[PDB]
């Protein structure tokens, strides 16, 4: 079955780094892209970034640009997100979603958000 | 880039009675191929968001017949013809036509 | 470190302009190839024998077109097996025509250059060697179409496409396409014709001119498409960096020149009707 499994909840000191994973199963990993989103407690859902598992094209949001990097692993079919220079504002829940489709003659971004992860709670103190 | 405004902030409804949540965008959400890509998400407390309706009024697989969506252009609406005890949660509307995607404010359905 | 460019689609160019061209090409090619096969098979020379093979190779492509047209208009309702079948048939009919043209060039070389003792190798070559040299390599070159051609679902849309692990197999197979379809048969044809013209300088032209016209038309219908493929492959290698609008422009022109090159399945019955056979 199509599913995405994330890592566990975690607590970090200010100025540390967070590396959160997202493993996909039940579908061809390289036919889509992975979008990383976050939701803060008592706040709306905010988009954070998009990475293409096909050709390694990535795009980060302007608010988080300069502190976030994304990578993929085809052999283990997983996607990572590394966030550095943490502040107390980064305490949130991070979700991983399947977003976009990327084939030989199709490279769109308006298909997806069908399946999501369980989300990991990152607490910065 | 594109802001989405939802109403009402809180929607107290009674069982068996319809409910309506309306959100409007800053720009026209019509793509260059004539299709509108606005979809609705439901989030229960302690779980990841789950879609209900995509492409303005197309339902997913597994959602009941109560949920329906309408509106076009820059004003879209979600309606629940009969509120049940399992409809409590947060509702969001997200557009995927302009890069990047944006989410709505979120409305809490209170039984 | 590289930003992405997503493709652009509009309802006016794709969904209206491309189905009409596909339908016109389908009706023209099916009628022409059906008439040619009916006349040849059930009433010759050797060029006619090779042109019957070209007509049969064109029929598969014409059959394949009603699927691409429907996919362009509405959707892909035909499943997963038919996706692979369409890709395999398209590749076979694409690769099995240029080789037959090269065989025609070799036959003309044998007939004109020697003309003394050639009826035996011409027979042997025509009957025995075309099956083992045109169709078998064409079938073998379709393994990637068997493997990587799949249908994928996004929202309510099914797409038939070749899904590779990353953007380098696309370059590899585009270079393979160019090398197989344009260079080695091109070298063979242009060397046979160079030696023929060298032999006939100090000196038959009713069939030689017809064959030359056919080969020139076939190789002139495909040249813009090959130029577009080369430019796209030189963009994927990141040797050409000219922004993001340039990529969309070249993609649109590749689509247009592919639609133009899809007219190669009608040249044979046009040179049959006009030149009088
Ligand atoms: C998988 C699909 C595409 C079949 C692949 C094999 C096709 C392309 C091959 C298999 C055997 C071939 C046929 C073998 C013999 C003849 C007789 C000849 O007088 C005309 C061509 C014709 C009719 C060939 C056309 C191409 C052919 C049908």
């Amino acid at each position: 079955q199509v599913q995405l499994v994330q890592s566990g909840a975690e607590v970090k000191k200010p100025g540390a780094s967070v590396k959160v994973s997202c493993k996909a199963s039940g579908y061809t990993f390289t036919s889509y892209g992975i979008s990383w989103v976050r939701q803060a407690p008592g706040q709306g859902i905010e988009w954070m970034g998009w990475i293409s598992t096909y050709n390694g094209n990535r795009n980060y949001a302007q608010k988080v640009q300069g502190r976030v990097t994304m990578t993929t692993d085809r052999s283990t079919s997983t996607a990572y997100m590394d966030l550095r220079s943490l502040r107390s504002d980064d305490t949130a829940v991070y979700y991983c979603a399947r977003h976009g489709i990327t084939g030989a003659r199709n490279y769109y971004y308006h298909y997806g958000m069908d399946v999501w992860g369980q989300g990991t709670t990152v607490t910065v103190s | 880039d594109v802001v989405m405004t939802q109403s009402p902030l809180s929607l107290p409804v009674t069982l068996g009675q319809p409910a309506s949540i309306s959100c409007r965008s800053s720009q026209s959400l019509v793509y260059t191929d004539g299709n509108t890509y606005l979809n609705w998400f439901q989030q229960r407390p302690g779980q990841s968001p789950r879609r209900l309706i995509y492409k303005v009024s197309n339902r997913d697989s597994g959602v009941p017949d109560r949920f329906s969506g309408s509106g076009s252009g820059t004003d879209f609406t979600l309606k629940i013809s009969r509120v049940e005890a399992e409809d409590v949660g947060f509702y969001y509307c997200m557009q995927n036509t302009h890069w990047p995607l944006t989410f709505g404010g979120g409305t809490k359905v209170e039984i | 470190m590289k930003e992405p460019c997503f493709r652009e689609e509009n309802a006016n160019f794709n969904k209206i302009f491309l189905p009409t061209i596909y339908s016109i090409i389908f009706l023209t090619g099916i009628v022409g190839n059906g008439l040619v096969i009916l006349v040849m098979g059930y009433q010759r020379s050797m060029t006619d024998k090779y042109r019957l093979h070209l007509s049969v190779a064109d029929l598969l492509f014409v059959i394949t077109l009603p699927f691409w047209a429907v996919d362009a208009v509405a959707n892909w309702y035909f499943g997963n097996f038919l996706c692979k079948a369409v890709h395999v048939i398209y590749t076979v009919s694409l690769y099995s025509s240029v080789l037959i043209l090269a065989f025609i060039s070799l036959d003309r070389y044998l007939a004109i250059v020697h003309a003394t003792n050639s009826q035996r190798p011409r027979k042997l070559l025509a009957e025995k060697v075309v099956y083992v040299g045109v169709w078998i390599p064409a079938l073998l070159l379709t393994i990637p179409d068997f493997i990587f051609a799949n249908v994928s679902e996004a929202d309510d849309r099914y797409i038939c496409d070749r899904f590779y692990p990353n953007d380098l197999w696309v370059v590899v197979f585009q270079f393979q396409h160019i090398m197989v379809g344009l260079i080695l048969p091109g070298i063979v044809i242009l060397s046979c014709y160079c030696i023929i013209i060298s032999k006939l300088s100090h000196s038959k032209r009713k069939a030689l001119k017809t064959t030359v016209i056919l080969i020139l038309a076939f190789f002139a219908c495909w040249l813009p498409y090959y130029i577009g493929i080369s430019i796209d492959s030189f963009i994927l290698l990141e040797i050409i960096k000219q922004g993001c609008e340039f990529e969309n422009t070249v993609h649109k022109w590749i689509s247009i020149t592919e639609a133009l090159a899809f007219f190669h399945c009608c040249l044979n019955p046009i040179l049959y009707a006009f030149l009088g056979a």
